[PDB]
RNA sequence: CGGAAGAUCAAGGGUUCCAGUCCAACGUUAAUCGGGGCUGGGUGAGUCGACCCCUAAGGCGAGGCCGAAAGGCGUAGUCGAUGGGAAAUUGGUUAAUAUUCCAAUACUUGUUUAUAGUGCGAUGGAGGGACGGAGAAGGUUAUGUCAGCCUGGCGUUGGUUGUCCAGGUGAAAGGAUGUAGGCUUACAGUUUAGGCAAAUCCGGACUGUAGGCUGAGAUCUGAUAGCAAGGAAGUGGCAAAUACCAUGCUUCCAGGAAAAGCUUCUAAGCGCUAUAAACGAAUCGUACCCUAAACCGACACAGGUGAUCAGGUAGAGAAUACCAAGGCGCUUGAGAGAACUCUGCUGAAGGAACUAGGCAAAAUGGUACCGUAACUUCGGGAGAAGGUACGCUGUUGAUGGUGAUAGGCUCCUUGAGCUUUCGACAGUCGCAGAUACCAGGCUGCUGCAACUGUUUAUUAAAAACACAGCACUCUGCAAACACGAAAGUGGACGUAUAGGGUGUGAUGCCUGCCCGGUGCUGGAAGGUUAAUU
């Protein structure tokens, strides 16, 4: 279906690493939904981005960490992260 | 036959090995092997039930043919072989269909010969045939004890029967236990006695060549605690009460057959 | 020297985890004690 | 430090990893530093591992059996790795990931479409997978070392443009090839007491007809890669693994997983094999510690913690000494240089007088050769005891390997260069040549236990336990015996040359008398004797 594609990207990533993938290879990196598959964000990221073609969607999942504030001990959400590679 | 060591070793001064060069080198016939996990002598409430089982050489299941039901279709002996799990030694035979099986070996029984089973069988060794059909005085071994049943008796290494007589639908078999029983006269019986008779002259040496052989060592009752054992106790050696087992029935002489429904089977014991 | 605890995540899990505690009569009896007193850890 | 105190992991941990910032607490001191606080970042896979397919032990277990209840067992099955099952390597890149990104060159396995040919199909049959211990001879590579080549240097002090010095420099998987090794008759036909039915497949019985499979490494290709001072070199010899050939070969007895994938065969029933072309290969893990300050020990604790990699010079060596790469100086210092304590070094003369006792120390210690007693089970004792040589230099005899060079993935002869092992003779220096580290002390009498082993985790290692061997006794198989309430088990898919219990404890010579007591075995004439009636 067509609404399943528009939760997958949650946004970009903002880094060092991102900004250098940009420039070097043009591969766009992006937050994405903890339950995407690698197809789901090639869809998603070609339905949203018109006029792109992905190659290669690298995923990885991320734990959360662990900030104490004030007197409890939390954590932070886990998160999967995309990297997505288009045509140049 | 029985081969000293050299003394080379303390551990090699007094092994004697049961040598036979005619047995085949190499594996068994893959067909009639089932894989056989050893048990520590633990039953299936994990409890020790059986003492002194444990370790040893991992060893296959032969596929024994102990009931002989291929009659009338002669076979060949193909090989004789070693067997792990018995002290006697097997023959492969291979029948005139192809189909190949383990028996018992005789002792009197080579590669090549051939070996019937049924009624109508010569009286070689080797050969199956119903208690009826044996003449008297030959010398049997696997012994079937219910009809079709297959052999349960005198089938370790060198054991052999002496077949009495008759009354009626009974044959009077002599074990070599010294013991005169009944057996049915449609039980079947293989002619000649069994193969690897010098298997209890052999020496095996030290201690580690029982370990090989998957038995544990084993502790007096004098030597424990009383909590232990009911021979346990006393400030130095001392025995002090009639000899008994860990769970206190006595050693020396009591006797434990308890079965009346077999009991009318057995002609008489031998004193000696 | 070696000592008394030496970790094990399957081990832990097997002897001692919720599948197992619930196995038995005796283990649910467990879980329902230890929902009794509240405890923020039913099984490790 | 360097068979780690370096590197890669598994387990366990879980952000400790990287950067910035802060110094209260934490860190046994201070701290600007940190595995501490705070804020951000960081883990990229068809090929690595998991998942997945398969099974071991062992679980659970429609029905089934058993049991007051709870429950216990168990068939078919279904789970369960620590084992079997597809596949990639080099190099570059980040502060932090890389067989994952990037570059180059590969490989495995699918789906869809099409083109032809065409009997396909299994939870079943058969093959296969598929396996022990030890030992040995080879052949190799990894790797090392020298050389060559390239780039620099001419040395704070005699010499150093040379036979001088330093640094750098050797591309993999894959594709071809088919070597050293290893194994080995091949094909066709006829038929069938077998493989639960069927089978063209296996097995069996006959009849004719007479190199293959595997395999390290080398070589070619891959291959105009990458790599430094600011745009170079890149190939010869020798040595050499515990890695590979090799799941091999040879021997032995204690006789050596399973199942699937895979190859074939058919059954019920009604797609398959080649050629490509396109498209795919999900999900989870991946940071970091891991002989540790990140795990288990309450600690940033002298302990414990599986596997893997394994440079140089000496050396048998993974010992030891000193070094490489890499990594560290162990999170209080500064003085002083009393007693006393600890750990060491040397010690006149004496040499066990010490002491419960040579406890501790001292001593010995290597290789070759010579020589070696009582006794002995003929194996041993034995490295018994005790001797002698040993460095360096020159000359010189013999000798193993590898092979340039010529001559007739091959053979033979020849042997350059390099390297191995024994010697001889002559000289030479010192107190001393197995010079350091390293590395048996040895004898005589006698008790005990045959020996190797085992044991009081944490005061006892022994003469205690075990042991091969011996004897008694039980046990005829639904065995005796043991677990269990029973079912069900172990004994044992064993069968009296077996299995249990008991004592004794290699071996040599042997093992006397007593059956009154108490057991055990047999007997039953008589006495006594339960419930019941």
């Amino acid at each position: 279906n067509n609404a399943r594609l528009y939760q997958v990207l949650r946004g970009p990533v903002f880094s060092e690493k991102s900004q250098m993938l940009g420039d070097s290879l043009g591969v766009q990196v992006f937050k994405i939904d903890s339950k995407a598959t690698k197809l789901e964000v090639k869809k998603a990221v070609e339905l949203m981005f018109e006029g792109v073609e992905v190659l290669k969607v690298n995923t990885l999942n991320v734990k959360g960490k662990t900030k104490r504030f004030g007197k409890n001990i939390g954590r932070r959400n886990d998160y999967k992260k995309a990297y997505v590679t288009l045509k140049a | 036959p029985i081969v000293k060591a050299k003394p080379t070793s303390p551990g090699r001064r007094f092994v004697e090995k049961v040598v036979h060069p005619h047995l085949y080198k190499g594996r068994p016939f893959a067909a009639l092997l089932e894989s056989k996990s050893k048990t520590g002598g633990r039953n299936n409430n994990g409890r020790i039930t059986t003492r002194h089982i444990g370790g040893g050489h991992k060893q296959h299941y032969r596929i024994i043919d102990f009931k002989r039901t291929k009659d009338n279709i002669p076979a060949t002996v193909e090989r004789i072989e070693y067997d792990p799990n018995r002290t006697a030694h097997i023959a492969l035979l291979k029948y005139a269909d192809g189909e190949r099986r383990y028996i018992i070996a005789a002792k009197k029984q080579a590669v090549g010969d051939t070996v019937m089973s049924g009624e109508a069988s010569p009286i070689r060794p080797g050969n199956c045939l119903p208690l009826k059909n044996i003449p008297l005085g030959t010398v049997i071994h696997n012994i079937e004890l219910k009809i079709g049943k297959g052999a349960q008796m005198a089938r370790a290494a060198g054991a052999s029967v002496q077949l009495l007589g008759r009354d009626g639908i009974y044959a009077i078999l002599r074990l070599r236990s010294g013991e005169t029983r009944r057996v049915h006269v449609n039980c079947r019986a293989v002619i000649g006695e069994v193969s690897n008779t010098e298997n209890n002259l052999k020496s095996l040496g030290k201690a580690g060549a029982s370990r090989w052989r998957g038995i544990r060592p084993s502790v007096r009752g004098v030597a424990m605690n009383p909590v232990d054992h009911p021979h346990g106790g006393g400030e130095g050696r001392n025995k002090g009460r009639h000899p008994t087992s860990p769970w206190g029935q006595k050693s020396k002489g009591l006797k434990t057959r308890h079965n009346k429904r077999t009991d009318s089977m057995i002609i008489r014991r031998a004193k000696k | 020297m070696k000592r008394t605890f030496q970790p094990s995540v399957i081990k832990r899990k097997r002897t001692h985890g919720f599948r197992a505690r619930m196995a038995t009569k005796k283990g649910r009896q467990v879980l329902a004690r230890r929902r009794a007193k509240g405890r923020h850890r039913l099984t490790v």
